[PDB]
């Protein structure tokens, strides 16, 4: 009755009109299982989230079909997923006649990876509304998924038939993609089976005037061809597809095939010279010619008939538009290219010819730049500027050869004074505020990115950055902090040696540490929250999809889902954090400036206390830290192919368990070994600490598998080293170095072998490894 | 279109300004000079493109003996982009503007000792009114130089 | 040299990144979903290639995107929106942007009918301006006063779409030979 | 450029 009152105004979205009467229910009733439910719910949309979960929990402890169902929201609302289908299944149990709820667990099923049980949950959605076409397309997908791609199509034909000549024409966007997708569905059963794949051609065709994606239409069309072996009736359906979109190299390499003139180069530039006439404009036609010919006379034409006309209309990105080219064929190519560009700049007044001039100079800057000389690049851009000071572009060039060069402030500089040329764009910002990191600038870099952020309640974009998801920002500001921790570090450990105001300093130096190591893993511990949500944000289209008629994109988004935890930022931010992580591991096993606070806070007061990470740099359980935040979700998605072996045997170690760390270094030899300093490294580290006083069997699978590989029975290792794996593997060298106190080797002459394998590198990268990794 | 167009100075590319001013006229503008113009005198500005690459502009100002209506304060071209009718561009803007706001004279101070300059205003119908102007112009060094004035009619 | 291609669902990371580089106005991973998710034929991206936090592949890397949608607040005739538009400063001023916009335009047409198209601009952004009003002749339906959070009006701009109009043979040429499709190439 | 300010 008075329950009954406060669920409407739920979903009437009074929240407090309905707490005012419940809390009226449980002051004569406070054990209403029913009402301490949906109080949670309401107290959870404000939300006073502490007390939500409390008002559950003790609900909870007391064991309706409407409570359920209460219960089953406010799981789905924090993100328990698993829970909220129990619940969700008690109200049917306890007999609730609402059928929408199997339309909410088949969201929840997919969320969670259940496919087998969303198939059910479909069915019988299915069975309670066959009204609304998104209900069988959305059980199309759930046997498709389950392996039934025959029943999947039978349910998709069946609805096709129902509705013959009944699809309006605001259905007819989501009947075009249900075509296709049931077209997808028959390819696959078809694989390399030449009647089937000519049925799933049958197919295409009677679609084709339904069917609005046309692109993908003609592409499913082309690889048919293909696979029947109908290469020149191919051919024809590549020439329309490069006609709709002549950009795309893509459809030009698969021509060369359709054509069969991907062998001799004497047809293929033949033929884009044929396409070049078509499509003058366009890339491919002209850039492709130059990947295989080796003629002089004859590619010198081109590339000079290429890269001129570009530098004549003054295109920024000419160089690297055939840096593949220098990247890919150094010896033929760009002792060729230099001289016939310097020769052109010969010919050009820069009065007269200003636009080809400058970005003539540009080119060659890059060019000098490549080759790793470095006054050469520094001259041609020089006289780039000075000739025209007004091109954002000449700054940045200019900046990145004094990185390279490893004056890191410098060129910060650099790109500042540019960056005060245009303060409308952002991308000058973004380079600027990353080069400003880089040398671990952090408060200017921070002062310079809050220019383009919404600062309404903070003193500075932190917070609006961490809520847009700029991980491009917050991992380089981790690395950043990470670099300054280090260093601030070796010279807490100068001022111990230092003896003989000292204490006051050091006392300094010791808060600036924690501030530092723990705004680090604070700052690295933001990206997989972000990629936690990305997760989460496919719960709304697991419905959404079904309804909006998208079920071929739907399909790839689940894909996209299963990749999360492995894509770039991801990763990164996870390898740099373990640094922190397996320290932390290995160093326990041997306020007044709360003013401060303010300026790096990232998240809402409310949420977060820890503003500076203190909890996270004193955890009691590091390695639990970082598998729950970081390893764990990637190592259930990653792939073989691209899994980090080095990472996941140094996660072990720490672990206890070596028989992985076997494990790892086994795999790692069969892609990459067994010659590697790496596998060497690893090895001879893991041997180590099989016997004997070593606080943990592995001995067995290590003589078992690699005893021609290694002096087994046991010496002078980082002779043996050197004699086996080459002295000049510099990252091998290092793996040891680290673990210099669980395997002594003559940690000084390890050192300095090192140093002297240092000399072939970048100077930033001599500088960086001689500072923070020694 | 023409190859060199005319467009407006923003709070973002006043830094754009500063950079041409301070290449074409060194030592003669204040930092604080180009800050009054968007920190908020009536002011004109305006930047000069070739191929919508910034290598000019003007800045005008409004005055109500004469020493009356607009003066140029700023009219700048870097080195190479000369002689390709921008600095006439810009200078016809100024004077449109004189015309704008039904004012009739248009006048600049320069450098007594630049001529190459003197003779350039002078070809587009100015003309020298009084003598040197003692010790008129102060560098940001500290510098000093008597200057001349230069005045065209517009009617 | 660039490619150009459909986006998908794989390169929303890296449009979101490309847009956090370019341009103040940012959204939430999630809105990027809404978009390859409702109209999964709309958006397209411009990468780098390599033959035999923006990176994809393995040498292939967005410098470009166009994200697109169409109208869903009625009631009116079917019309999309230019939601963002970035290319990467190092690879601007090549045509990128006209390549990406006149695929999303003819898209927008040939996919979900939309009579018109509406985006948003900021008054001093020179090279946005000319791409529109000259380059792919917009007009400008409005002036949208204070805009954008940082207080900059906006030219609220719109463009007619006709299918024959916006296919991509007919901008071919800056300033005439086909490809009929039937034979042959080697003649 | 849209705006998705509120
Ligand atoms: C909301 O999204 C709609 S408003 C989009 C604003 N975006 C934005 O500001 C992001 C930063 N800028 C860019 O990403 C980029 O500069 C674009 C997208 C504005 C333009 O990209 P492109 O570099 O690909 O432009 P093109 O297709 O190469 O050129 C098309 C025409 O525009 C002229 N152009 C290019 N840069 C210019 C500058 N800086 N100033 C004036 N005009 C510029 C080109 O000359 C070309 O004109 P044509 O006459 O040659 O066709
Ligand atoms: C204090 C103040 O208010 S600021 C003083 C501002 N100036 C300075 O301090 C110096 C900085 N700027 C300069 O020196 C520039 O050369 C300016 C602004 C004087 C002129 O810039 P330019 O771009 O050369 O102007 P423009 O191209 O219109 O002038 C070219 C001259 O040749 C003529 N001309 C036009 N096109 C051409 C051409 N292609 N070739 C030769 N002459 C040409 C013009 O009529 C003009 O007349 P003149 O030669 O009889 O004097
Ligand atoms: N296309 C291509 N690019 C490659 C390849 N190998 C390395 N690169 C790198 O690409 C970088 C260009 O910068 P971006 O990669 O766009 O930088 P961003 O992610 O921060 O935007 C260069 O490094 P950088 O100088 O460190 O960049 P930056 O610091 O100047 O941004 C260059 O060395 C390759 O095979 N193909």
């Amino acid at each position: 009755d008075q329950f009954l009152e406060a669920l409407k105004l739920y979903e009437g979205k009074q929240y407090k009109k309905s707490l005012k009467l419940l809390d009226a229910i449980l002051k004569k009733d406070g054990s209403h299982v029913d009402s301490l439910a949906l109080k949670g719910l309401d107290l959870y949309s404000v939300g006073e989230k502490d007390d939500a979960a409390s008002y559950v929990a003790n609900a909870i402890r007391k064991i309706s079909p409407i409570c359920c169902h209460v219960l089953g929201i406010y799981m789905r609302n924090t993100k328990e997923y698993k829970e909220s289908i129990k619940w969700f299944t008690a109200a049917l149990n306890n007999g609730s006649t609402n059928k929408q709820i199997y339309r909410d667990l088949a969201t929840l099923q997919s969320q969670i990876g259940d496919f087998k049980n969303a198939l059910v949950s479909r069915k019988k959605y299915w069975e309670a509304f066959l009204g609304y076409r998104a209900n069988w397309t959305s059980l199309a997908v759930a046997q498709d998924v389950n392996g039934e791609r025959q029943q999947a199509i039978n349910t998709l034909s069946q609805f096709e038939k129902l509705a013959e000549g009944k699809i309006s024409d605001s259905e007819k966007y989501e009947h075009s993609e249900c075509l296709m997708y049931k077209n997808d569905i028959m390819y696959k059963a078809a694989s390399d089976n030449q009647d089937k794949l000519q049925n799933v051609l049958k197919h295409l065709n009677d679609i084709e005037p339904c069917v609005f994606d046309k692109f993908g239409l003609l592409e499913r069309k082309a690889t048919i061809y293909m696979k029947l072996g109908q290469l020149k009736d191919a051919s024809i359906v590549y020439r329309t597809l490069i006609k709709r979109n002549p950009d795309n190299f893509k459809y030009y390499k698969l021509l060369e095939v359709s054509l069969g003139i991907q062998g001799d180069n004497k047809l293929k530039k033949a033929l884009y010279g044929k396409l070049e006439q078509f499509y003058p404009r366009c890339e491919p036609p002209k850039f492709i010619p130059l990947t295989f010919l080796q003629d002089k006379e004859e590619l010198s034409k081109k590339l000079r008939e290429y890269v001129l006309p570009q530098l004549e209309r003054g295109v920024p990105a000419t160089f690297s538009n055939v840096k593949p080219l220098y990247q890919r064929r150094k010896s033929k190519v760009s002792p060729l290219l230099e001289k016939i560009v310097l020769d052109y700049l010969s010919g050009l007044d820069p009065t007269q010819d200003p636009i080809p001039f400058i970005w003539t100079n540009y080119y060659l800057s890059q060019h000098f730049l490549f080759l790793k000389d470095f006054p050469k690049a520094q001259e041609y851009i020089d006289a780039a500027l000075d000739h025209t000071p007004t091109l954002v572009e000449f700054y940045i060039l200019k900046a990145r050869i004094l990185k390279h060069l490893g004056l890191m402030d410098t060129a910060a500089g650099i790109l500042e004074e540019g960056r005060q040329l245009d303060l409308q764009d952002r991308f000058i910002n973004c380079k600027t505020v990353k080069y400003f990191l880089r040398a671990n600038n952090i408060d200017k870099a921070v002062e310079v990115a809050s220019l383009f952020t919404k600062n309404d309640d903070s003193v500075n974009g932190i917070k609006d950055l961490h809520l847009v998801e700029a991980s491009w920002f917050i991992v380089e500001q981790a690395e950043a902090y990470y670099r300054l921790y280090l260093d601030r570090k070796k010279k807490l450990d100068d001022l111990a040696s230092l003896k003989k105001q000292i204490a006051n300093d050091i006392k300094e130096n010791q808060w600036l540490v924690r501030k530092y190591k723990g705004l680090a893993l604070k700052r690295f511990n933001a990206i997989p929250k972000f990629y936690k949500q990305f997760e989460d944000d496919q719960l709304d289209f697991h419905s959404y999809c079904m309804r909006k008629g998208t079920p071929r994109a739907y399909l790839e988004m689940l894909e996209w889902g299963k990749a999360l935890y492995t894509k770039p930022m991801y990763v990164r931010a996870m390898k740099e954090a373990s640094k922190l992580y397996f320290q932390m591991h290995d160093d326990r096993l041997k306020k007044r400036k709360e003013t401060e606070a303010k300026s790096v806070a990232a998240y809402p007061s409310d949420q977060d206390n820890d503003v500076f990470g203190e909890k996270l740099i004193e955890t009691s359980t590091p390695m639990e830290d970082f598998a729950t935040e970081f390893y764990n979700n990637y190592s259930m998605q990653v792939r073989e192919d691209e899994r980090d072996y080095i990472l996941d045997f140094e996660f072990n170690y720490r672990i206890g368990k070596l028989a992985l760390c076997f494990a790892s270094l086994n795999k790692f030899a069969k892609r990459f070994g067994t010659t590697s300093g790496l596998f060497g490294s690893m090895a001879i580290v893991l041997l180590h600490a099989t016997r004997n006083d070593t606080p943990f069997v592995v001995t067995k699978s290590l003589e078992k598998e690699y005893s021609e590989n290694f002096p087994l029975n046991e010496f002078d290792w980082l002779n043996f080293y050197q004699e086996k794996f080459g002295k000049n593997d510099i990252n091998g060298l290092l793996f040891l170095y680290r673990y210099r106190d669980d395997v002594p080797i003559g940690s000084s002459n390890l050192k300095e072998m090192i140093i002297s394998s240092l000399s072939p590198l970048e100077p930033h990268s001599q500088n960086e490894i001689l500072q923070y990794y020694l | 279109r023409d190859i060199c167009t005319l467009d407006n100075v923003y709070a973002n590319n006043l830094g754009m300004l500063t950079k041409l001013a301070h290449v074409t006229v060194p030592n003669l503008y204040q930092d604080a000079f180009f800050s009054a113009l968007f920190a908020e005198d009536v002011h004109f500005t305006q930047m000069a493109y070739y191929s919508e690459i910034p290598v000019g502009g003007l800045v005008a100002k409004l005055v109500p003996l004469s020493l009356k209506g607009i003066q140029i304060e700023f009219l700048g071209v870097l080195p190479n982009y000369r002689h390709k009718s921008i600095g006439s561009k810009l200078l016809k803007f100024a004077e449109d503007k004189c015309s704008e706001c039904h004012q009739h004279n248009v006048f600049v101070y320069l450098p007594a000792v630049d001529d190459l300059t003197k003779q350039w205003f002078i070809a587009h119908g100015f003309e020298q009114v009084g003598e040197t102007v003692n010790n008129f112009i102060k560098g940001v060094n500290g510098d000093e130089q008597d200057a001349i004035l230069l005045k065209k009619h517009i009617s | 040299p660039i490619n150009i291609r459909r986006a998908t669902i794989n390169d929303i990371i890296c449009m979101q990144n490309a847009n956090l580089h370019n341009l103040p106005e940012n959204y939430m991973m999630k809105y990027y979903m809404y978009h390859i998710l409702s109209w999964p034929e709309a958006s397209f991206v411009a990468t780098t290639t390599t033959l035999d936090p923006t990176y994809l592949a393995p040498g292939e890397k967005l410098v470009g995107y166009v994200l697109v949608k169409m109208n869903d607040d009625q009631n009116e005739p079917p019309n999309g929106h230019i939601t963002s538009l970035s290319v990467m400063r190092t690879y601007r001023r090549m045509g990128i942007a006209e390549n990406l916009m006149r695929q999303a335009l003819f898209a927008l047409r040939e996919v979900h009918q939309a009579e018109y198209v509406s985006l948003h601009v900021r008054q001093s952004n020179r090279a946005a301006l000319h791409l529109y009003r000259d380059t792919l002749a917009f007009e400008v339906l409005s002036i949208e006063k204070s805009y954008y959070q940082d207080g900059e009006d906006a030219y609220a701009m719109k463009k007619v779409l006709k299918l024959e109009e916006l296919q991509i043979s007919n901008f071919t040429h800056r300033r005439k030979l086909e490809d009929d499709l039937e034979s042959d190439l080697l003649e | 450029s849209y705006s998705m300010e509120h």
